[PDB]
């Protein structure tokens, strides 16, 4: 484990952005906005 | 599979491996968390027991305010600690 | 010792940099890095779209900061919502679901 404390709390600080940053992401791939992925999971 | 793609389903059957044990089938609350972290990524851990630590990353990761991690949060949560490792990564060649 | 998830993690810093490290920054992918990277690394999710205009498209939305590169916090991003396609194939089926 690590030798401090807190360091995944000094990680995460910025989590909210991150959230909002992947939630535009996501929504793009399910329009269909970015058709060079796949829409959904495939085999 | 290429070890990438494996490694991301990984990451989703891990989630669930404690996401169904109480409550909502599919967010980690509290206690399924701590679990996670503990028995998944010891590597991450504090160098001593901190309830009060715990409950700040809990608070962190709950970016809707819902009282749960969903799957989303939780991939900003590994997110978040892949960025660390590839400081480490960076930062000391 | 590590956990597959711990594991996990190393493959995703370890497979941006087999790519990074080509070109330019050494850090950050360029178009031809993150397509090599997305063709053979992420071959499972490539789409109908093959065309350059179409990965123009998707590098341009990856790059977020619009520096004309994919950083490794932008490529997180997109890894997370790959993830989650994945997971919501995953929570579709029924909780006894044989597996
Ligand atoms: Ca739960
Ligand atoms: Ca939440
Ligand atoms: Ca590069
Ligand atoms: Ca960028």
């Amino acid at each position: 484990y690590r030798k401090l404390q807190r360091e995944l709390e000094d990680a995460t600080e910025t989590a909210d952005a991150m959230n909002r940053e992947v939630s535009s992401l996501k929504n793009k791939l399910r329009r269909g906005d970015l058709p060079f992925v796949v829409p959904r999971r495939m085999a | 599979a290429s070890p990438l793609e494996k490694a991301l389903d990984v990451m989703v059957s891990t989630f669930h491996k404690y996401s169904g044990k109480e409550g909502d089938k599919f967010k980690l609350n509290k206690s399924e968390l701590k679990e996670l972290l503990t028995r998944e990524l010891p590597s991450w851990l504090g160098k001593r027991t901190d309830e009060a630590a715990f409950q700040k990353l809990m608070s962190n990761l709950d970016s809707n305010r819902d009282n749960e991690v969903d799957f989303q949060e939780y991939c900003v949560f590994l997110s978040s600690i892949a960025m660390m490792s590839n400081e480490f990564f960076e930062g000391f060649p």
